[PDB]
RNA sequence: GCCGGGCGCGGUGGCGCGCGCCUGUAGUCCCAGCUACUCGGGAGGCUGAGGCAGGAGGAUCGCUUGAGCCCAGGAGUUCUGGGCUGCAGUGCGCUAUGCCGAUCGGGUGUCCGCACUAAGUUCGGCAUCAAUAUGGUGACCUCCCGGGAGCGGGGGACCACCAGGUUGCCUAAGGAGGGGUGAACCGGCCCAGGUCGGAAACGGAGCAGGUCAAAACUCCCGUGCUGAUCAGUAGUGGGAUCGCGCCUGUGAAUAGCCACUGCACUCCAGCCUGUGCAACAUAGCGAGACCCCGUCUCU
C-alpha cells in the first residue's frame, strides 16, 4: 500500500527517530512499473511510495534534507 | 555480499538495478535507539548490504535514493 | 669712678679695725 | 748691767739649740719669766722683769713663753750681791729647782 | 747521661756575643737559656739537662766578672765584684763537678768537669795574683784537657788543643811572677 | 685761729645759717659779727675785716639775688667768695721751663723754715717731673749745710756746697757751673741766715742776684709771725719785682689765717705754703682748698681724695682685682703706699666706727711710725699661695705650727700674727654681710 | 486456491493469540472469540500460485567448540621460555698512557705553643757580700780655756757614711758603678729677705732660692737565679688523606670497553578459576530461508 509523497517523507523521518536508540532503518529504490518506488522499514513496520517527474523537485529537496540531517553518528 | 566503503556498493547497486528496473527494490532500516543505518538492494535472488553508524553517511544515501527515484521516473 | 674708688676705699677703712 | 735669764734657758722641754742651759735633769717643764723673777727676788737677789721683751730663738709669740728677767750679781764696787750666786750658771739651777715648788705649780 | 762541656761552651760562647767579647749578651743568653730550662725541667738525676743548667749558673757568673773585669779597667770598686762573681762562677762549677761523680754519667764528661773547675780555680787564684796555686789549677787544667784529646783523633782534639793554646800565655803570666 | 680753730668758729658761723627758719638783716648782722670776731682772732688785719664785711653784708643784703639758690646758700656763696679774695683771688702756677734753665732764688729770716722749704721745693720738681740741684749758698751756718745734705740724700738730689773754702758769690757762680752740664733744669739757691729785714736780708740779696739772672726770686715767710707778713712782703714787692712767698709752719700758733690774708694783700704772688714737717707737706698755695678748709665746707676730705691723680685712672686695676675676690694681701701696700704719699684727712678714721681714744691723732700718729704698722713682712714671709687660700686664716687653723714659723720667719710674735688673720677674715665677713 | 517466514519468551489443558528481534519480491482496512475441541468473518488483486526437496553465491542465522589469539581476576615447586637478571668458570682482542720518572717504591715536607737551631718579637718576677790601711765629713756624747753677747781657742768618746785603695773559712750574683727625690719640722753646703743677739763690727739659727762623693729613700745599667704572652718567622724529625712540595727507586706496566659458556633464584606464561572470545584468518555442527529450479497441489 502506497503512502502520499508528503506521508511518506513524515513516517520516514519518524522511522529514523524510533531508531536511534538501537534499531536499524532500511531504504530500498527501484524502477516502479515513469516514477521509482520508495520503500523503507525498520524490521517490522513497513513504509512505501511512488515519485514521479510531477513530484522529483519537491520530493528530492525534502527526501534530501531528511537523509542528511538523520544521519548524523558517524565519525 | 555486504560491502565495507559506500563507493563499491554505490555502483554495484546501480548497476544491478540497472540490469533489471522493475525485480530490484531498496529498502532502509534506521534503529535511533542502536545508532546505525542500513541499506539493502536485492532482486530476490541477490542481495547487496551497507551497514553504518557514521553520520557522515546518512547525506549520501538520501542521496543515492533521490538518485534511484530519478531513475524510476524518467 | 669717683663713686666705687671712693666708696671701696671708705668700705675698706671701716672694715679693716687696725 | 745685771744678768739676762730667758726662759728658753730653763725649758727641759727645749734642745741646746733651743736655748736650753741647764742639763734636762735639772731643767723644768714651762718656766715663765714671772716664775723666774717671783723666786730670785725671795732669795735676797736684786731683780727686774722684762715683761715682753722676746728670746730669739723662740718662734712661738704667745705670753708664758716671753717675757725676761734681770738680776744683778755684783755690786758697783765688785763684791758679788750674795756669795752664793757667783755665776749665772748659779741662778739659773738655783731658778730651775725653786720653780717646780712654787705653790702655783704643786696646786 | 752525657755532657760535653768544652765543646757546648764554645760554641755558645761564639754564637751570643763572645766573638766580639760581648759578655754582657752572652751572660744575658746564659740567663735565658736557663730559664728554658728549669721552665721544661720544672734525686740526684734523671735527664742531662740538669748538668746544662748548673753549667749556664757557671757560664753566667763567669761571662759577668769578665764583664766587670773589663769595666774595673776603670772602676776599681767592680774589681771587688768580679772577684765575687768569679767566686761563685767556682762555687757552681764544684758543684757541678759534684753532680758529674754521680755513676750514671760518663767518664768523658767526668773529666771535662774538673777541667772546667780547673779552668775557672785557674782563673780566680790568677785575679787574687796567687801565682802558684793559680799556676797548679792552670797546669792541672791543661794536664786534663790533654788528656781528653790523645784519646780522640786530631779532629775531635782540635777544640781541646786549641784551649791548651788558648790558657797558655796565662800559664806563662804566673811564671814570670814566681821566678 | 689756726686751720682748725678759725676752722670751726667760721664753720660755726656758717652752720647757724643753715638752721634758719627765716633769714633775716638781723640774723645777717649776727652771723657777719660771728665771722668777724672769728678772722680777728687769726690776726687778719682789721682795716682788712672791715672792708670785706661790708662787702659780704652788701652783697648779703642790697644784692639779694638767689637766682634758683636758696636763701641760705647764697649767703654761704657769699661768705665763701670773699673769703678766697682775702687770701689772694686764685692760685698762683710756678712757672715751668722748657729747654734747660730755671734760676730761683731763695730768701727767708733765720726762724721761718727756709732751710727745710728749699729741700721741701726740691721735693715738688721731683713730683713736677724735673731735675733740681741744690746750691747752698748760705756759708757760715753749718747746722744749714747738715740738715740740707741729709735732706737731699733721702730724697736723690744733688747738693753742693762743701767745706767752707770760698766766698758766697763765687760758690754760687762755681755750684752753676758744677751744675749746668749736669742739667741745670732747675737752681735752688739760698741766700743765707740773716736776723732781721731790715738791711739784712735784701742787703745782702740782690749781691747774689746780680750774678745769676734770677727767674723768680722766693721768700719764706713764717705764718707764726701772723700780721707781720705784710710789713715783710710790702718790702720785698717793691725791691724785686719777681718776689713770690713761702708761708710755713701753718700749724702751731694762731696767726696763720692772718700770715696768709696778710701777703695776699700786696699782691706779692703767694706760691707756697707749709701744712707741717714730713717732706711732702709743701703745698703749692692751695689757697682755694685752704680757704675752703677755712669757712667749712670741711669736707675738705673728699676734696684731697678726689682732686688726686691715682683715683680716675687707678681706681680701675686694682678696683677690679678687688671686685672680682683676689683677696686684699696685694691691696694693703699699695693703698698704704699709694696713699703712703699721705694726704692728711679727718676721715682717715671716718669708716671705722668708734668713740674712744684720740682724738687727736685725727692727725697722724700712724704715719708717724717710720713704715706703716708690721704687716709687709709677715706677707712676704707667706708663701705666695698661703695668702691665694680662699681663706689663708683656714690654714692656720688646719696646721697650727704655720702660726710660729710665719712669725718667726717675719720677727713677729704669734700675737700680732694671730691680728693680721683675723683682720682678714674681719674685711671678709663685713662684706659679704 | 493464493496474497510472509523464522527464532526466543508468555497466560495456558490447548492454540490460534500476545510480545520482542532479524529478514524475504510483499501489504491494507474494519469487526469479534469458536470452544473442550482446537478454529474467526468480510473488502482488494489474480492463473498464477501454495508446500517441500536441491543448489551456486551466501545476500544467512544460530549453537558450539576448535584454530588463532587469549578474555576477567588471582596463591603460586620447577622441568620451557621471558623481566631485573642471579651465580660459576675463562680470559681474547683492541686502545690509550707509561724511566718528559706511570701501577708498584722509599724517604721527607706542608697547620702545627712536640723535638733541634737562627734571628728571638716582646714582658715579668726575685736578688745583688764582707774584712781592712788611711784620708773626708756629718751628727752626737764628755770635758778643759777665754768672754759682758752672738761667740771664739783647745783634749777626748762614739755613732754615720763617704774616698781612691787592700783583701776574705765569703757568693748562684757580689760592678770601691750611674741617675733622681733630699719635700710641709728631721742630709749637708752657700744662704738674699726677715729674725735673734750685738753701740758698731759681725756673728747664730735659718726660710725663699741655688748647690752636693759623704742622712735616708728610690730608680738605672751591669749580674745571677727564676718565668716567659706569642711566635701572620726560617732551616732539620713527627702527625688524617699522601693531595699539593722536593730528592731518588727496584722496575717496565697500567688503565678502559667486553666476550664466550653452563644453570637459574624472585616474578611470569605452560598454573588456577569463572562470562575466554567476537568473528580480526577462519572451524565443526545445526538450520531458518529468499533467488533459480525439482516434486506435489488448485476454483
Amino acid at each position: 500500500v502506497l503512502l502520499e509523497s508528503e506521508q511518506f517523507l513524515t513516517e520516514l523521518t519518524r522511522l529514523f527517530q524510533k531508531c536511534r536508540l538501537s534499531g536499524s532503518v532500511f531504504i530500498t529504490l527501484k524502477k516502479y512499473d515513469n516514477k521509482c518506488l520508495l520503500r523503507a522499514t525498520d524490521g517490522k513496520k513497513k513504509i512505501s511510495t511512488v515519485v514521479s517527474s510531477k513530484e522529483v523537485n519537491k520530493f528530492q529537496m525534502a527526501y534530501s534534507n531528511l537523509l542528511r540531517a538523520n544521519m548524523d553518528g558517524l565519525k | 555480499a555486504q560491502y565495507q566503503t559506500w563507493e563499491e556498493f554505490s555502483r554495484a547497486a546501480e548497476k544491478l538495478y540497472l540490469a533489471d528496473p522493475m525485480k530490484a527494490r531498496v529498502v532502509l532500516k534506521y534503529r535511533h535507539s542502536d545508532g546505525s543505518l542500513c541499506i539493502k538492494v536485492t532482486d530476490d535472488l541477490v542481495c547487496l548490504v551497507y551497514r553504518t553508524d557514521q553520520a557522515q553517511d546518512v547525506k549520501k544515501i538520501e542521496k543515492f535514493h533521490s538518485q534511484l527515484m530519478r531513475l524510476m521516473v524518467a | 669712678l669717683g663713686f666705687p674708688i671712693n666708696f671701696l676705699t671708705l668700705y675698706v677703712t671701716v672694715q679693716h679695725k687696725k | 748691767r745685771f744678768i739676762c735669764i730667758y726662759p728658753a734657758y730653763l725649758n727641759n722641754k727645749k734642745t741646746i739649740a733651743e736655748g736650753r742651759r741647764i742639763p734636762i735633769s735639772k731643767a723644768v717643764e714651762n718656766p715663765t719669766a714671772t716664775e723666774i723673777q717671783d723666786v730670785c727676788s725671795a732669795v735676797g737677789l736684786n731683780v727686774f722683769l722684762e715683761k715682753n721683751k722676746m728670746y730669739s730663738r723662740e718662734w712661738n709669740r704667745d705670753v708664758q713663753y716671753r717675757g725676761r728677767v734681770r738680776v744683778q750679781l755684783k755690786q758697783e764696787d765688785g763684791s758679788l750681791c750674795l756669795v752664793q750666786f757667783p755665776s749665772r750658771k748659779s741662778v739659773m739651777l738655783y731658778a730651775a729647782e725653786m720653780i717646780p715648788k712654787l705653790k702655783t705649780r704643786t696646786q | 747521661l752525657s755532657l760535653e762541656i768544652l765543646q757546648i761552651i764554645k760554641e755558645s760562647q761564639q754564637q751570643h756575643g763572645l766573638r766580639h767579647g760581648d759578655f754582657q749578651r752572652y751572660r744575658g743568653y746564659c740567663s735565658r737559656r736557663q730559664r728554658r730550662l728549669r721552665k721544661t725541667l720544672n734525686d740526684l738525676l734523671t735527664d742531662n739537662r740538669y748538668l746544662l743548667l748548673v753549667l749556664m749558673d757557671a757560664e753566667r757568673a763567669w761571662s759577668y766578672a769578665m764583664q766587670l773585669k773589663q769595666e774595673a779597667n776603670t772602676e776599681p770598686r767592680k774589681r771587688f765584684h768580679l772577684l765575687s762573681r768569679l767566686r761563685k762562677a767556682v762555687k757552681h762549677a764544684e758543684e757541678l763537678e759534684r753532680l758529674c761523680e754521680s755513676n750514671r754519667v760518663d767518664a768523658k764528661t767526668k773529666l771535662e768537669a774538673q777541667a772546667y773547675t780547673a779552668y775557672l780555680s785557674g782563673m780566680l787564684r790568677f785575679e787574687h795574683q796567687e801565682w802558684k796555686a793559680a799556676i797548679e789549677a792552670f797546669n792541672k787544667c791543661k794536664t786534663i784537657y790533654e788528656k781528653l784529646a790523645s784519646a780522640f783523633t786530631e779532629e775531635q782534639a782540635v777544640l781541646y788543643n786549641q784551649r791548651v793554646e788558648e790558657i797558655s800565655p796565662n800559664i806563662r803570666y804566673c811564671a814570670y811572677n814566681i821566678g | 685761729m689756726v686751720l682748725a680753730d678759725l676752722g670751726r668758729k667760721i664753720t660755726s658761723a656758717l652752720r647757724s645759717l643753715s638752721n634758719a627758719t627765716i633769714i633775716n638783716e638781723e640774723v645777717l648782722n649776727a652771723m657777719l659779727k660771728e665771722v668777724c670776731t672769728a678772722l680777728l682772732e687769726a690776726d687778719v688785719n682789721i682795716k682788712l675785716v672791715k672792708q670785706l664785711r661790708e662787702n659780704v653784708k652788701s652783697a648779703i643784703d642790697l644784692e639779694e639775688m638767689a637766682s634758683g639758690l636758696n636763701k641760705r646758700k647764697m649767703i654761704q656763696h657769699a661768705v665763701f667768695k670773699e673769703l678766697v679774695k682775702l687770701v689772694d683771688p686764685g692760685v698762683k702756677a710756678w712757672t715751668p721751663t722748657k729747654g734747660k734753665q730755671n734760676v730761683i732764688m731763695f730768701v727767708g729770716l733765720q726762724g721761718s723754715g727756709k732751710t727745710t722749704t728749699c729741700s721741701k721745693l726740691a721735693y715738688y720738681y721731683q713730683r713736677k717731673g724735673w731735675k733740681t740741684c741744690l746750691i747752698c749758698a748760705d756759708t757760715f751756718r753749718a747746722g744749714a749745710f747738715d740738715q740740707l745734705k741729709q735732706n737731699a740724700t733721702k730724697a736723690r738730689i744733688p747738693f753742693y756746697g762743701s767745706y767752707t773754702e770760698m766766698d758766697p758769690v763765687i760758690i754760687a757762680s762755681e755750684g752753676v757751673e758744677k751744675f749746668k752740664n749736669e742739667n741745670f733744669e732747675i737752681i735752688i739757691v739760698d741766700t743765707s741766715g740773716r736776723h732781721k729785714q731790715e738791711d739784712s736780708l735784701f742787703e745782702e740779696m740782690l749781691q747774689v742776684a746780680n750774678a745769676i739772672q734770677p727767674d723768680n726770686i722766693v721768700y719764706v715767710m713764717d705764718a707764726s709771725i701772723g700780721q707781720a707778713c705784710e710789713a715783710q712782703a710790702k718790702a720785698f714787692k717793691d725791691k724785686v719785682d719777681v718776689a713770690s712767698v713761702i708761708v710755713t709752719k701753718l700749724d702751731g700758733h694762731a696767726k696763720g689765717g692772718g700770715a696768709l690774708s696778710a701777703v695776699a694783700a700786696t699782691k706779692s704772688p703767694i706760691i707756697f705754703i707749709g701744712t707741717g714737717e714730713h717732706i711732702d707737706d709743701f703745698e703749692p698755695f692751695k689757697t682755694q682748698p685752704f680757704i675752703s678748709k677755712l669757712l667749712g665746707m670741711g669736707d675738705i676730705e673728699g676734696l684731697i681724695d678726689k682732686v688726686n691723680e691715682l683715683k680716675l685712672d687707678d681706681n680701675e686695676a686694682l678696683i677690679e682685682k678687688l671686685k672680682h675676690g683676689q683677696f686684699t694681701l696685694r691691696d694693703m701696700y699699695e693703698q698704704f703706699q699709694n696713699i703712703m704719699k699721705m694726704g692728711p684727712f679727718s676721715q682717715i678714721l671716718g669708716m671705722i666706727p668708734g668713740f674712744g681714744t684720740d682724738f687727736m691723732s685725727k692727725g697722724n700718729e700712724q704715719e708717724s711710725m717710720a713704715r706703716l704698722k708690721k704687716l709687709m713682712t709677715i706677707m712676704d714671709s707667706m708663701n705666695d699661695q698661703e695668702l691665694d687660700s680662699t681663706d689663708g686664716a683656714k690654714v692656720f687653723s688646719k696646721q697650727p705650727g704655720r702660726i710660729q714659723r710665719v712669725a718667726r720667719g717675719s720677727g713677729v710674735s704669734t700675737r700680732d700674727v694671730q691680728e693680721l688673720l683675723t683682720q682678714y677674715t674681719k674685711f671678709a665677713q663685713m662684706v659679704k654681710k
